[PDB]
DNA sequence: GGGCGCATGCTGCTCTAGGAGAGGTACACGGCGACTGCCC
DNA sequence: GGGCAGTCGCCGTGTACCTCTCCTAGAGCAGCATGCGCCC
RNA sequence: AAAGAGGAGAGGUA
């Protein structure tokens, strides 16, 4: 009974299986039949069979070494002859496919991938009506296949009927329908206004068949000598060849529901008829009819959904097409026999075109997986861009729009806030997609006034439910029957209105069915502004993984379904007990007698360098029951999400420390591991094969102490759980390199003697600069043990770091409600404010803002869950509650505390006056404050902004190579950029000799830089500077530009000409090296 | 947001080589300066211009 | 052009990296070997105006590309950079190496809120002053306290002995510094202060600044500089010191 | 024109 | 005081492009003209003699070292080396010089044939 | 059975080229200057 | 002759910073290591 | 003595 919610992956899912079981097949079979030239030897591919291999390692072995998850695929084929016989037939290996992931995402080269959803427009026919303007109302039809070329119609201001084939210019539509080979009787059979036509055929003349040829083929083909056969083959090439246009499934249904026609559904080419209907809809269009309409492009009931599958199908096409080719050539060059047809196969083009589609294309990305709700997020995107959508450049604006047939389908809320704002959505919570690609939602009919709560709801597109009169999912019944009220809103033809409590069709089954699922983790939404929802479900896809999470006291009631639908839990599937707990194993055995056995992940790399941990919840002996939770993963409590903590909170201000939007937090947040996270790093090194001589991993390093060689072993990789720090040798490995940098006596002369020692160098590998923890991983692969290495190499070592961080100055902090800052200050727990039963307090906030912003959810919020924890109830709540009353949210809060008031027996936790404040002391002097302020438990999560990758510094590092200016970056040691609106500010302030400085010294003056450098350490002046190298290189394009561009020095006196001056000379006889240095 | 940077551009373009570089002109002409109302409320007084 | 203007460039480990420059010239090169070579042997005169028509096209593109007909195509369908494409737009040269740049001693980290600061003081990470005042550091190390030479001091810095950060509280006094915020709108953007060392690694401002730089203590990020020379130090100090700047110039 | 060539703007301190 | 004044741009003629990419050798012969597409070595990461990274128009690629490695060190001050034509001198000069190539027929300049006034039209 | 000779798939050196579309098309929006039609 | 009016093509569209991946081209020709057949 | 070369996509923060 009731209803549940399905999978929420049920997209990728789908799209995969329907590709397994009939894309492959479909398109294997649309090319099978391959012909030489001239003769017999035809090529035929079984495609039905098209047997699959085992994958070769799995997914944790895959993702360990980096590699791929993929199998094998092989399918039969035949060569027959027809003239000699000697028929043969083997199995050829056409290439390898990934594989999908239980959790739908791909691995490729040890990395996850996703692949989004597309959003695109529909094929079939489309009208349109435009003014000009002197008014002159024009008619406009458009044909849009799958695959192909578009056709197009137009009416003119006299009253003639254009067509525009692709790019080409206006063509008569009478000699279009006369060369399809249509007679004037048929013409006038199928047009029901006919006297319309007669004025395009007596303006543009009669033709015949070889006449309107010999026209099409001199429109479509200027210059070139018309020819009847020609323009036949142009129109069989471009509207009736099954290789370059295709109509499809979807194409053809909207062309058969929009003109009313009754075509079989195996027909995907333009037919006549076709045409003809097409033109008898423009004209009476024209005319007036009243039963005709013009079609809105952003409406949802025009566009359509691209999946995986989908995506993949033409990508093996276009391998496919480029492979024939070459089966082809290669068939009819040789001249011999015994062509085997394995011999026939060249399978690079297809292997190439699948590792670029998931390789390097728009729609494959990297996935995101910081917590489960981002991982669940990423799935779920719906994408208006890649090939054959739109560019962000050529947009425009009504894209960007909501549409009234986007309720319940997709959510308005969630989009993105920068450049392509508007571009990239989210499917809602209810919705799903059909076998055509067009969205679904469902409904409750209703009978007289009666919701029918028991009869199987009943999904809709969105052009099904223009035409019916629909209510939202806050309407209130009595006792879950008849709607109360007399006047109830409705939606109908895409408008807003309110009509009687017995014209209601049907009703929406949830209040919360127009948002998605981050939004729908909110609770008291309904008192908030939609751009703090917006900022707050943004925020909660950034929060860390806590060593002990907890769940949150006031809920929404959807946590259990997001932790469960991403693929972290373990669940009884049996009614058994527990025979075997251990940290790395559960076993469970049933009434039966049967039993089942699961392994746990234990600190584990993610995607963003968190970590993935499962650990048990069960013990030894218990009695367990069907769908119970045993385990769970890194960021869940015992079944449900849990991504922050609940603190005790105060609203009020401090001496300056809450001054804008800063926060300040108590010393037990620091000692008792609250906010305290893990981190995983990954360090890689590879052993080449010059030129010169191979690389060795070795111990022996020239130069360097005994010290730094304590924590290696034998063959010099640092050992599993040792502690390093900065400029610790993690693996040493040394290059065997002749390097000619000296003279040549010495090294003769030795190597003449002999006495053979180290002429190699160190470029070992070594931990980065503000890095530090303990070492629990070392893979290392070689040759010699089955392993592919890249070309050119002979071993490979990873080595994994892992790190424990604490909170601090300077770490970003935020609520689900579009609160956020930055910690300022860590106070010791006597210095805090205190309440009368003596408890400190755990973090203070600034009142100032709540006003501002205007989200007021969080008082709600503290307000619930002070009395939830004094009284143990972790109540949960519904978003949208003022239905069942006027004051549903005061009136629940009030009760609540007032019961809890009672129930504990204090009564300075409740107030009547004052019903949401408390007394509270200073911890400094022991006085109470003058008012009594708001007191509260919030639930806070610490986001993955941390101070520690933000601070950077520089002196003097590397240059570029042709500009001569600092490099940029923070991972390269690059400097800041002081851009053209720092120049105007230095400038408006009239400081000349600082914007010099800055603008030769240090950025490319090659030799003033080094002047500078070695006057400030000997403590003199700094010379003065010269000429940048920018202004050079820029004089030497434009002289590569053939013009004559020089500077000039003005004559003194008398009439000697004016001299030209030699830039590019040196003027002082002083050296001029690359970077700067400290001579002696 | 770009329309206001592609206005202040264009402005600095206009006017960067204006410095004062004179003291004195000797001119007797000039401009004449009243408050700014509308119908009978001032919206700028004269002592502010 | 000359030829360190188009880098060939080393990566790859077996291959070599592209230039767009290079490709252009070669082809011209080649054109003109083919033309020359036609022209030699007295090949007919229906042949040879083909080459010259090539000719013509490949010295367009190599000036200006697509500005005639139809543009050159590198691996992908991606159009080659000509001469003209490095001198004309927003990633020009012109308003990209000329008008603006890339500067040594320059620093970025986040801000937070210091109360009882003055007016004209800001509080600086001993992490980042370490770095952006070597020189300084050095020269007084060399003079009083005396080491013997540079490598000795850059192994002393390097080897974190205390004696640096008592050199280091000193080489600082007296010396401004200046802060920038990204979007500078007008001249308050950019401001000199005095600075004095902390722990920790965020930066502090004092409140009584924050509506000219029109920043907030929820994940904002400041830049630093360093001035060298006297003359610069003296205009800091006299002409952008942030307790001099009481009124708005608008 | 000044800033493009690295001389001393004539505004400011850089008048004379 | 300053070293220059003022910037001037006109158009080039023919012997002003020769002159700037053309310069002499106590030999008598004359290096400037580019005649081979022809960059470095596969085999051995060394420039061609003739291409467009060659030695002898554009300068040495290592410092006080020529090209047939028998002249070397600092002593000398501008000598050019007699058995591949290479001089002795830093590689900075690779910044400055130029180099030109002889078209067989004639061609004319894009920007002054497709603008928005025509000059020679 | 076994060593040797030949066919053959795999792969790295080389060079050369470099043209012209195949079709990835139909796909933003405003301001200003330079040709061309069809009439008075 | 004298145009008006219409159309087509080129120019332009804020600032700083952080992280991840893939690519420097592609086909012909010859060297080579392997598999398989052959004669004793 | 040595040490990073550019380019193209995708995603974020003020
Ligand atoms: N496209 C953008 C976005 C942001 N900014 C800068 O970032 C600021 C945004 O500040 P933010 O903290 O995001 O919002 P406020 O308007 O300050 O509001 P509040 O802090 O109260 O949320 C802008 O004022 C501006 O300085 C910008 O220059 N360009
Ligand atoms: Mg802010
Ligand atoms: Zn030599």
């Amino acid at each position: 009974a009731a209803f549940h919610l399905p999978d929420l992956v049920a997209i990728q899912r789908n799209s995969f299986r329907w590709f397994l079981e009939e894309g492959l097949i479909e398109e294997l079979e649309s090319f099978s039949p391959i012909t030489d030239y001239t003769g017999k030897l035809e090529l035929h591919f079984l495609g039905k069979q098209y047997k699959l291999k085992r994958p070769k390692y799995d997914v944790d072995e895959a993702k360990r070494r980096d590699g791929t998850y993929s199998v094998q695929m092989y399918v039969p084929t035949r060569l027959i002859n027809k003239e000699t016989g000697e028929i043969k037939e083997q199995e050829v290996f056409i290439g390898d496919l990934p594989l999908m992931t239980d959790r739908g995402t791909f691995i490729i080269n040890g990395a996850e991938r996703v692949i989004v959803n597309q959003i695109v427009r529909s094929p079939g026919v489309y009208y349109k009506s435009e003014r000009d303007k002197n008014g002159r109302l024009t008619h406009n039809a458009s044909l849009i296949p799958n695959r192909g070329a578009w056709l197009k119609f137009e009416t003119d201001k006299n009253g003639l009927v254009w067509v525009r084939i692709d790019k080409t210019r206006k063509l008569s539509a009478q000699v279009l329908l006369k060369a399809l080979g249509l007679s004037d009787n048929e013409i006038y059979d199928k047009l029901r206004h006919p006297e319309y036509y007669q004025k395009t055929i007596d303006k543009e003349g009669q033709f015949s068949e070889d006449e309107a040829l010999m026209e099409l083929y001199r429109k479509l083909r200027p210059g070139e000598p018309p020819t009847v056969s020609g323009g036949q083959q142009l129109l069989e090439s471009r509207f009736f060849d099954p290789k370059r246009y295709d109509l499809g499934r979807v194409g053809r249904y909207k062309l058969n529901k929009k003109l009313g026609l009754n075509v079989a559904d195996t027909v995907r080419t333009l037919t006549s008829e076709d045409i003809l209907a097409a033109i008898d809809y423009l004209i009476n269009l024209e005319l007036d009819l009243g039963g005709c309409e013009v079609d809105d492009i952003d409406h949802l009931g025009n566009r359509r959904v691209r999946s995986v599958g989908e995506l993949l199908q033409n990508q093996v096409r276009v391998g496919l097409n480029r492979l024939e080719r070459i089966i082809r050539e290669r068939m009819t060059v040789s001249d011999s026999d015994s062509l085997s047809p394995a011999s026939l196969v060249n399978p690079k083009p297809l292997v190439a075109a699948i590792k670029e589609f998931f390789g390097s294309s728009q729609l494959s990305q990297f996935m995101d997986q910081t917590n489960p709700l981002a991982e669940l997020t990423h799935k779920r995107r719906l994408s208006a861009l890649g090939p054959g959508g739109l560019t962000r450049e050529r947009a425009g604006f009504a894209v960007r729009d909501i549409h009234p047939s986007h309720y319940g389908r997709i959510c308005p809320i969630e989009t993105p806030e920068g450049p392509n704002a508007g571009l990239i959505g989210s499917l809602a919570t209810h919705a799903r997609v059909n076998d055509y690609g067009f969205i679904e939602t469902p409904f409750w009919r209703v009978e007289e006034g009666r919701v029918r709560k028991d009869l199987a709801p009943v999904y809709m597109t969105a052009d099904q439910e223009d035409d019916l009169r629909v209510a939202p999912g806050d309407v209130a019944t009595d006792d879950a029957g008849y709607i109360l009220g007399t006047t109830i809103p409705v939606r109908y033809r895409q408008d807003f209105t309110t009509t009687t409590p017995e014209r209601v069709d049907y009703v929406a089954l949830s209040p919360v069915q127009i948002i998605s699922v981050a939004t729908s983790l909110i609770p008291f939404l309904e008192h908030d502004d939609a751009n703090r929802a917006l900022m707050g479900s943004n925020m909660q896809r950034q929060a860390v993984p806590l060593l002990r999470p907890e769940r949150p006291l006031v809920g929404t009631g959807l946590e259990p379904q997001a932790a469960r639908d991403s693929g972290m839990v373990i669940t009884s599937p049996v009614d058994g007990t527990i025979s075997y707990v251990d940290a790395t194993h559960i076993e469970v055995t049933a009434d039966t007698g049967e039993k089942y056995g699961y392994a746990l992940q234990k600190y584990q790399r993610s995607n963003q360098d968190t970590c993935l941990n499962q650990r048990p919840i069960v013990f030894e002996g218990d009695r367990v029951q069907r769908g119970q939770v045993i385990a769970d993963g890194s960021a869940t409590e015992k079944g449900e999400l849990a991504l922050g903590q609940n603190i005790l909170v105060a609203y009020m201000p401090w001496e300056g420390y809450n001054y804008e939007d800063a926060i300040l937090i108590s010393e037990r947040l620091v000692y008792d591991d609250v906010y305290t996270s893990i981190h995983i790093e990954k360090f890689e090194i590879e052993a080449r094969q010059t030129k010169l001589g191979p690389e060795e991993i070795t111990r022996e390093i020239p130069n360097v102490g005994e010290d730094a060689l304590r924590q290696l072993d034998e063959n010099g990789i640092i050992r599993v759980g040792a502690w390093v720090e900065s400029g610790d040798i993690l693996v040493g490995k040394v290059t065997p390199k002749g390097e000619s940098d000296q003279p040549p006596e010495e090294k003769l002369l030795r190597a003449i003697f002999g006495e053979k020692a180290r002429d190699v160098r160190d470029n070992s590998l070594r931990v980065p600069n503000g890095e530090k923890g303990r070492v629990v991983d070392v893979r290392l692969f070689t040759r010699e043990q089955g392993d592919e290495l890249p070309p050119g190499a002979n071993m490979v070592v990873r080595v994994y770091v892992a790190q424990k961080r604490k909170i601090q100055v300077g770490d970003k902090m935020a609520g689900r409600h579009g609160n956020k800052g930055i910690i300022s200050r860590i106070l010791p727990c006597e210095d805090m404010p205190y309440l009368p039963d003596g408890t400190p307090l755990d973090i203070v906030l600034n009142p100032l803002g709540v006003p501002s912003r205007m989200n007021v959810g969080q008082v709600f919020e503290c307000m619930l869950g002070w009395a939830g924890q004094l009284l143990d109830a972790r109540f949960k709540v519904t978003p949208f509650d003022e239905m069942y009353g006027a004051e549903a949210s005061r009136l629940t809060v009030n009760a609540k505390l007032s019961e809890a008031r009672e129930q504990t027996g204090q009564p300075w936790v409740f107030s009547d006056d004052e019903p949401g404040k408390i007394q509270v002391y200073d911890g400094r002097t022991g006085e109470p404050f003058d008012r009594p302020v708001t007191v509260g438990r919030a639930y806070m999560l610490k986001l993955v902004h941390l101070v520690d990758d933000k601070i950077h510094a520089r002196s003097t590092g590397p240059y570029s190579l042709v500009t001569q200016q600092p490099l940029g970056g923070k991972a390269q040691q690059g400097g800041q950029r002081f851009g053209e609106m720092e120049v105007w500010a230095l400038e408006a302030y009239g400081a000349a000799y600082i914007l010099q400085e800055l603008l030769t010294v240090k950025s490319d003056d090659m030799q003033g830089r080094n002047e500078a450098l070695n006057a400030i350490v000997k403590g003199k002046a700094i010379p003065r500077p010269g000429t940048p190298e920018s202004f050079k290189v820029l004089m030497r394009e434009l002289q590569s530009l053939c013009l004559d561009i020089a500077v000039y020095k003005a004559s003194t006196e008398d009439y000697e000409e004016d001299k030209e001056v030699d830039l590019m000379a040196d003027v002082n006889q002083r050296r001029t090296p690359s970077r700067p240095t400290y001579e002696s | 947001t770009a329309d206001s940077g592609y206005l202040t551009r264009r402005l600095v373009d206009v006017s960067q080589d204006v410095i004062i570089h004179e003291v004195d002109c000797g001119t007797s002409r000039g401009l004449f300066v009243e408050a700014m109302t509308d119908g009978d409320r001032i919206l700028i007084p004269i002592s502010q211009r | 052009i000359p030829p360190d203007l188009r880098p060939m460039v080393q990566l790859d480990g077996g291959r070599f990296a592209t230039s767009d420059l290079n490709d252009l010239y070669r082809r011209v090169i080649n054109r003109n070997n083919r033309l020359a070579r036609l022209q030699e042997i007295l090949a007919p005169e229906i042949i040879v105006r083909n080459e010259k028509r090539m000719l013509q096209e490949a010295v367009d593109a190599l000036i200006d590309n697509g500005r005639r007909g139809r543009t050159v195509v590198g691996a992908n369908n991606r159009p080659l950079k000509s001469l003209s494409d490095i001198i004309e737009g927003k990633q020009g040269r012109f308003r990209q190496n000329l008008l603006g740049k890339r500067v040594d001693y320059s620093g970025r980290s986040v801000i937070v809120v210091g109360p009882n600061l003055k007016i004209h003081q800001c509080g600086l990470p001993r992490e980042m002053a370490i770095e952006l005042f070597q020189p300084f550091v050095i020269h007084r190390l060399i003079k009083n306290h005396s080491i013997n030479n540079i490598k000795q001091a850059k192994k002393l810095i390097q080897k974190n002995d205390p004696l640096i950060w008592d050199v280091l509280e000193e080489v600082i006094e007296g010396h401004p510094v200046m802060l920038n915020r990204a979007p500078t709108l007008h001249r308050l953007g950019i401001q000199a202060f005095e600075p004095i060392l902390v722990e920790g690694r965020a930066i502090q401002l004092h409140p009584l600044v924050c509506p000219a730089f029109n920043a907030d203590f929820d994940g904002d990020q400041m830049a630093v500089h360093v001035p060298l020379s006297i003359e610069a130090q003296a205009e800091a100090r006299m002409l952008m010191l942030a307790s001099g700047n009481i009124l708005s110039p608008a | 024109e000044n800033v493009i060539i690295g001389r001393l703007i004539p505004a400011g301190t850089g008048f004379k | 005081e300053q070293r220059f004044d003022y910037v001037k741009i006109a158009l080039a003629s023919p012997e002003r492009i020769r002159q700037w990419g053309e310069r002499t050798l106590p030999n008598g012969q004359v290096v400037g003209e580019v005649t081979k597409p022809e960059t470095i070595n596969y085999r051995t990461l060394k420039p061609e003699m003739d291409g467009l990274f060659c030695e002898k128009i554009f300068g040495p690629a290592k410092d006080w070292e020529c090209h047939c490695g028998k002249y070397k060190r600092v002593r000398h001050r501008g000598i050019v080396c007699e058995r591949c034509g290479v001089e002795v001198t830093e590689s900075r000069v690779r910044r400055h010089r130029m180099g030109f190539i002889k078209l067989a027929a004639p061609v004319a300049h894009v920007w002054y044939l497709k603008g928005i006034p025509s000059y020679i039209a």
